[PDB]
């Protein structure tokens, strides 16, 4: 059937990108409570790194992002933490919660919460993150 | 009309002692409250406007602060020229209602 | 591709001009003088993308009007392909919406920050003084943050209370979701999810129409500007409304403009969807249903006045299986035949539902929408051709071959086509056995008419007669160039992109530049 | 600097009309300010009576019904208080004031005139 994890990854990568953008715009503008902006920068970089490697489908041939294999190896190293999508969803939600205190990063918080919801759906469906070997 | 009430109708203190005169507005006023000092001979003069802006010419000991409904006037050190009644006035909505007044008596 | 270049350059000019123009309309004029000191330079950076988005927001819905574009084709080959890049234009226009929306949102984040900061006496004296306007009677605010809530909670409060903020958040979520679910992966593996979550354009446009209804971004009115000479009145802010020369300035907001831009495209798209509803209601009788092996069923069907060209595809709505959705299937029958047919592989829930409704394991109500697709009627133009199909991409070539036989029997003299070399690249002939039977049949018709040399085909197995492994294109091109000298060979392929680049390389390499040599003309689906 | 004198009848009869003059020296009414007539009743209770703007527009306290009106003599640089049908409660010390701030604060006040109403 449908594999929600692919859309979850494509949402989470953009959520991390906009979180980086929100943190940068808060830090550069010296927004009051900019330290949450710095947290958003680092968390968005971490989410972009973690969510760059798309997993392998249950069936068919998948497409790979440019320069994905190196990040796939690194994400595989963490093993039961990255492969699991209960861990992934709670990790995304817990990283999104502190970013919600500023307007510059509330969009990233909302998008990352949505991505965490889609990961929760995928985890309930039983889907997991299997690396794409070359 | 918004009713400005100064709870302290009369206050006493000594020289060189901090005094606080606080008054509360029946309706929220957007920091649009001014402080006047009426000397015992009846001469009124503006001290602070917009609740923080010290009127050019009065001593710096007069410091006022407040927000929304509750506003206060503070004088750091008192001398014999501070014997006077103190009024708080709104300018937020017409009519510009005044405060009850607060007489200062040096101990 | 001069025409599409030109469309992108007019489109990008009309974005750059709008950006610079609505930048300078909100940056230079003295109407926005006071608002530019509370908001700095981040005012124009927010308003230029607004007009750019106004223009791009019409340009997104237009290319995806597939029924109106069907009517425009009916009213009507390279240019036909260029106007068949409507989806590519849609993609890039939505991407530049994303760019300008990012710029708009960032600039408005700056605006909200500096409009809460000044409100709580956390900015320069002049901005804080300007934020004081609008508190009392007979004065219109310039700072749209009115409650004294300190940042960063104040910006969040404005987001969740201002109509512009709420609509911006909603439609930014609805845009990010569209973009993230419109990646090729979702558009090619879970197209169900793409199509369902891509219907957030309705929410996006509804929020966008009412997005600027509050008029919070305010500039000084014309009458106020007439009575309030700013170069005299700027430094006398502490006494505004207390001299003849400097009355309190009045600020009004520009009426919403986006609806004026987008109602045309929204009206056109709703018309499009009503044409689609009408095509749905238009009756399509299913004359015959053959079920070829390995779960593929072909639907010979007849619809009132349905005309088609080779290589085109139709969307098939079955209300019983699914009331909302349209599923495209390539037309596999010749234009001459009274019935137009499609082969459907039973690989998913909707095709399985159609399988169960047809009773292959009374007939379902199906609806046919549009002979869409790029017509491949130029296959017949050349004297020699190289039809190549890999995996699932071979389906339109079936219809091409069927129409070839009809053009050979009806006329036999007006058929510019003379020779067929066909190459089928499948791991195994496990789902397209009907196409194998089709090729056997066409070879049989050519042999029975004493014209056996017309059709030559070879099947290759990635995992005449079937062969193992990919074909040697180098040797094949050389062989057929030796076979046919000084004639054009049209190479047609529907399949992987790497395969397309391969065929391009061999077509250019084996072609002779001079007109007295062989030209290999590649065409890709 | 700018100084304000109040001059008028210190003892008007009940139901008569009170007419108070405020003379301004260091500033002209037409140059610009809000010129009020705040009065203090016995017991030290101030109330904003009403002002006239520089443009000549005048705004009253609605507690004063329609019995109160303000005019001005720009030639003499002065503005006038006019109370029709003065009552016993009209006895008060009338301060004419200058209001040059957008914050509507009366920086310069007059010495006040004690008007009495009695029979
Ligand atoms: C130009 C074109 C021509 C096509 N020609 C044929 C054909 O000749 N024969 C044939 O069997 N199939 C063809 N398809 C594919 C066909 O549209 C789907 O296989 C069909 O909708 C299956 O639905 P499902 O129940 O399998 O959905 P699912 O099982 O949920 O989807 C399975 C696969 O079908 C794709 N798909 C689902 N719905 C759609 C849709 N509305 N549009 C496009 N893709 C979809 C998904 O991307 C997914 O990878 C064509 C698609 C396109 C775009
Ligand atoms: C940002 C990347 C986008 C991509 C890659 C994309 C891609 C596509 C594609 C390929 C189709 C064709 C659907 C089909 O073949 O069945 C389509 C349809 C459509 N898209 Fe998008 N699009 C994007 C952005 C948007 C946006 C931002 C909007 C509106 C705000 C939008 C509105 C539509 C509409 C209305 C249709 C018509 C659907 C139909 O006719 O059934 N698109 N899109
Ligand atoms: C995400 C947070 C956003 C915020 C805080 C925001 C804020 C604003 C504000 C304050 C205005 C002026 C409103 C007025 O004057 O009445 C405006 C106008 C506009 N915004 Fe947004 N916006 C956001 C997102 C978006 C998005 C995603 C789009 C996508 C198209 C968009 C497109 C527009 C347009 C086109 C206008 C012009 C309205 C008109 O001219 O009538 N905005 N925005
Ligand atoms: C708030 O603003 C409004 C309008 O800006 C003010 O109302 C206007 O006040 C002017 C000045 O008095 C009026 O002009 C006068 O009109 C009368 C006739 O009606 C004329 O006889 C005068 O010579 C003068 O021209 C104007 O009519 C009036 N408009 C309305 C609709 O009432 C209002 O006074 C302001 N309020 C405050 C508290 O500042
Ligand atoms: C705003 O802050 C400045 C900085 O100390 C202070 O001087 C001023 O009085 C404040 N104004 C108000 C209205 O609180
Ligand atoms: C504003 O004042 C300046 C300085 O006197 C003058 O040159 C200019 O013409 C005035 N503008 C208007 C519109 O009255
Ligand atoms: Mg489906």
């Amino acid at each position: 059937q449908i594999e929600w994890a692919m859309w979850a990854n494509e949402q989470a990568l953009a959520s991390g990108l906009i979180l980086i953008t929100g943190g940068i715009v808060a830090t550069a503008g010296r927004f009051t409570q900019w330290y949450f902006g710095a947290y958003s920068i680092v968390a968005g970089v971490f989410v972009c790194l973690l969510e760059y490697p798309r997993g392998k489908r249950k069936k068919g041939s998948t497409m790979e992002r440019w320069g994905q294999k190196y990040m796939t190896a690194v994400v595989k190293l963490f093993g039961p933490f990255t492969r699991n999508y209960y861990v992934r969803a709670v990790l995304h939600l817990l990283l999104s919660v502190p970013a919600g205190f500023l307007l510059a990063t509330i969009l990233g918080t909302a998008c990352l919460a949505i991505a965490s919801g889609i990961y929760l759906l995928a985890a309930v469906r039983g889907e997991q993150w299997t690396p794409i070997e070359p | 009309d918004i009713q400005l009430t100064q709870t302290t109708s009369s206050l006493s203190a000594s020289l060189g002692d901090r005094v606080t005169i606080s008054c509360r507005a029946s309706q929220d006023i957007s920091n649009y409250l001014n402080w006047y000092q009426q000397k015992p001979d009846g001469t009124v003069k503006l001290l602070i406007y917009y609740t923080s802006k010290l009127h050019s010419g009065v001593p710096s000991r007069f410091t006022a602060s407040g927000s929304g409904r509750d506003y206060s006037l503070a004088i750091s050190n008192l001398e014999q020229e501070d014997i006077a009644t103190y009024f708080c006035q709104q300018v937020f909505s017409l009519p510009w209602t005044f405060g009850g007044g607060t007489k200062l008596e040096i101990k | 591709e001069g025409l599409s270049i030109f469309v992108i350059l007019v489109w990008l000019g009309l974005n750059v001009f709008l950006f610079v123009w609505y930048y300078r309309v909100y940056d230079i004029p003295p109407k926005f003088f006071y608002t530019r000191k509370l908001l700095g330079s981040a005012l124009a950076l927010a308003r230029a993308p607004a007009a750019c988005l106004n223009f791009n927001c019409m340009l997104i819905l237009l290319p995806v009007c597939r029924n109106l574009l069907s009517f425009l084709r009916g009213s009507s080959t390279r240019v036909r392909r260029q106007l068949d890049r409507n989806l590519t234009f849609h993609k890039m226009v939505a991407w530049m919406i994303a760019l300008h929306s990012a710029i708009h949102t960032i600039a408005h984040l700056f605006n909200v920050e500096w409009c809460v900061n000044a409100r709580v006496n956390n900015s320069d004296p002049y901005s804080v003084a300007l934020s004081e306007l609008g508190d009392r009677q007979n004065e219109s605010y310039l700072n749209f943050a009115r409650k004294r809530i300190k940042n960063p909670e104040g910006g969040l409060y404005l987001a969740v209370t201002l109509l512009a903020g709420i609509t911006g958040v909603v439609i930014t979520l609805c845009l990010i979701l569209i973009i993230t679910s419109s990646t090729k992966t979702i558009r090619r593996s879970y197209f169900e999810v793409f199509w369902y979550t891509h219907h957030l354009f309705v929410i996006f446009f509804i929020g966008l129409a009412i997005h600027g209804a509050e008029r919070i971004v305010r500039g000084q009115t014309a009458e106020s500007l007439a009575v309030h000479n700013i170069t005299v009145c700027e430094q006398k802010i502490s006494e505004w409304g207390k001299i003849k020369e400097c009355p309190i300035p009045q600020f009004a907001g520009n009426p919403p403009m986006t609806w004026k831009w987008i109602v045309g495209p929204m009206f056109l798209y709703l018309c499009e969807r009503l044409v689609r509803f009408w095509r749905s209601q238009q009756k399509v009788v299913i004359t015959k249903v053959v079920t070829h092996p390995f779960k593929t069923i072909e639907l010979q069907m007849k619809k009132k006045g349905f005309k088609m060209e080779v290589g085109q595809y139709i969307f098939v709505k079955c209300p019983k299986v699914s009331k909302l959705e349209w599923h495209p299937f390539t037309l596999t029958s010749a234009p001459e035949e009274d019935f137009f047919s499609i082969h459907i592989r039973i690989v998913g829930d909707w095709t399985e539902g159609l399988f169960n409704a047809c009773g292959c394991d009374k007939l379902p109500k199906i609806a046919v929408d549009g002979p869409f697709g790029t017509a491949s009627e130029d296959v017949f133009s050349y004297e020699v051709v190289m039809l190549v199909g890999a995996g699932i991409g071979v389906t339109p070539f079936a219809s091409i071959l069927k129409s070839v036989w009809y053009k050979y029997c009806n006329n036999a003299t007006n058929l510019k086509l003379k020779k067929i070399y066909f190459y089928w690249l499948c791991r195994d002939t496990h789902a397209f056995e009907w196409f194998a039977d089709l090729l056997q049949l066409l070879e049989s018709q050519m042999q029975e008419r004493n014209n056996a040399g017309f059709l030559s085909y070879n099947i290759y197995l990635t995992g005449q007669k079937t062969l193992y492994g990919r074909p040697n294109w180098d040797n094949e091109f050389k062989t057929i160039a030796s076979q046919h000298p000084n004639t054009r060979i049209g190479v047609f392929l529907c399949g992987p992109e790497a395969l397309a680049e391969t065929l391009s390389k061999q077509s250019i390499s084996n072609s002779e530049s001079g007109p007295r040599g062989v030209h290999f003309i590649f065409n890709k689906e | 600097d700018v100084q304000l004198q109040e001059s008028g009848p210190g003892l008007v009869k009940p139901s008569q009309s009170l007419s108070l003059t405020c003379s301004v020296t260091g500033y002209s009414l037409t140059s610009g300010s809000f010129w009020s007539w705040i009065r203090q009743f016995p017991g030290n209770k101030l109330e904003w009576m009403g002002y006239i703007t520089y443009d000549g527009t005048s705004h009253f306290n609605p507690s004063l019904k329609s019995r109160f009106s303000i005019t001005r003599d720009t030639s003499k640089n002065q503005f006038f208080l006019k109370l029709n049908s003065v009552t016993t409660e009209d006895t008060a010390t009338y301060y004419c004031t200058r209001d040059p701030y957008r914050y509507d604060a009366m920086d310069f006040w007059g010495q006040g005139t004690s008007v009495t109403v009695s029979s």
